């Protein structure tokens, strides 16, 4: 209903700590948003060129300065790579801009899954409390269903592999991905676990158990023979902050991308975005 | 009155006996590793990371080809 969601765009893309929009606006995003993510596959098939952003955590207005420094939808493409509630003080300008460029330009706008984008996860870390006291809890049960549908990876041209987590045990060929039934909640283990919660470790190597408490590490060596095994050059990933927003691993067979800028108010990382041109020349916008 | 693969007695077994770890092993690649960490229920990590990273041989089978000729590299 085109003429609703540019009144929302244009609605949001104003600074604040206020509410603008309506319960029923806000369902209507999350209705609408799930059905197309339902339309398009669990794992993504992007082309190049497109920007890719990791974590945001509800830090709307640094969100702006990647649109600023990006070009707004669709000036370019995005692949943004989950966590957008949780932590910050804006989640809900936050998902609800994302919701709305997503559902505007579907073929050129794409979200994936992040560990928070979980109702067990996102109940606790604030966006549960973000919605009660903004809206209503009826409103976090109308993202939940939503967030249930995100998709979970993307692969731009068949070459680079983007989760917000990382491998798995588990992930033995892509298409397990693309089968991964959709309204689903995040199960304790397995593939869907790992690919939203796993982590790099450049100190251990294989598999270890993660100190989160859920899922695994995986050292260079996973890296090293996923990608000569799947025939892919980079493995794109977010869910961890860094100093510098973009840290590569294993010989550059990995990069993580973190895109909330001084997390919490504490962590003075730095946040990065990766564009990937037509040829797959990569390179990263940074924020301070 | 019998035991699951993943009963307790056996795990512990598993621990104090390597051929019998092996043998155990050789069933424990019928499942996912979410099934088997499901069933180890938090305990015998060692016995899961053993079965990841020493019992478990991957490849250098390449099972896929990606039909775009382009690669990637990283800008200056
Ligand atoms: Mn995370
Ligand atoms: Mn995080």
């Amino acid at each position: 209903l085109d003429d609703i969601i540019t009144r929302l765009l244009e609605v949001k893309g104003k600074p604040g700590k206020q509410v603008v929009l309506t319960e029923a606006e806000i369902k209507q995003l999350c209705l609408v948003a799930k059905e197309t993510f339902l339309r398009q596959p669990n794992l993504l098939e992007l082309e190049a060129p497109i920007k890719i952003c990791g974590d945001i955590h509800g830090q709307y207005s640094d969100l702006l300065r990647l649109f600023e420094y990006g070009g707004l939808p669709p000036q370019s493409n995005y692949l943004f790579l989950g966590d957008y509630v949780d932590r910050g003080k804006q989640s809900l300008e936050t998902i609800c801009l994302l919701l709305a460029y997503k559902i505007k330009y579907p073929e050129n706008f794409f979200l994936l899954r992040g560990n928070h984008e979980c109702a067990s996860i996102n109940r606790i870390y604030g966006f549960y409390d973000e919605c009660k006291r903004r809206f209503n809890v009826r409103l976090w049960k109308i993202f939940t269903d939503c967030f249930n549908c995100l998709p979970v990876a993307a692969l731009i041209d068949e070459k680079i592999l983007c989760m917000h987590g990382g491998l798995s045990p588990d992930l033995n060929h892509l298409d397990q991905i693309r089968g991964l039934q959709r309204p689903t909640d995040v199960p304790d283990a397995g593939l869907l676990c790992d690919l939203l919660w796993s982590d790099p470790s450049k100190e251990v190597q294989g598999w270890g158990m993660n100190d989160r408490g859920v899922s695994y590490t995986f050292g260079a060596d996973k890296v090293t023979e996923f990608l000569e095994k799947h025939d892919l050059d980079l493995i794109c990933r977010a869910h961890q902050v860094v100093e510098d927003g973009y840290e590569f691993f294993a010989n550059r067979q990995l990069v993580t991308v973190f895109s909330a800028p001084n997390y919490c108010g504490e962590f003075d990382n730095a946040g990065a975005m990766m564009s990937v041109d037509e040829t797959l020349m990569c390179s990263f916008q940074i924020l301070k | 009155d019998l035991l699951g693969l993943f009963a307790k007695s056996k795990l512990k077994k598993m621990m104090k006996s390597e051929s019998f770890k092996l043998k155990r092993f050789g069933e424990w690649d019928d499942f996912t590793v979410g099934y088997i960490r499901e069933k180890l229920k938090n305990k015998y990590p060692d016995l899961l990371l053993n079965y990841l990273n020493v019992y478990k041989k991957a490849g250098n089978e390449i099972v896929r080809h990606a039909n775009n000729p382009n690669k990637v590299t990283f800008s200056n």
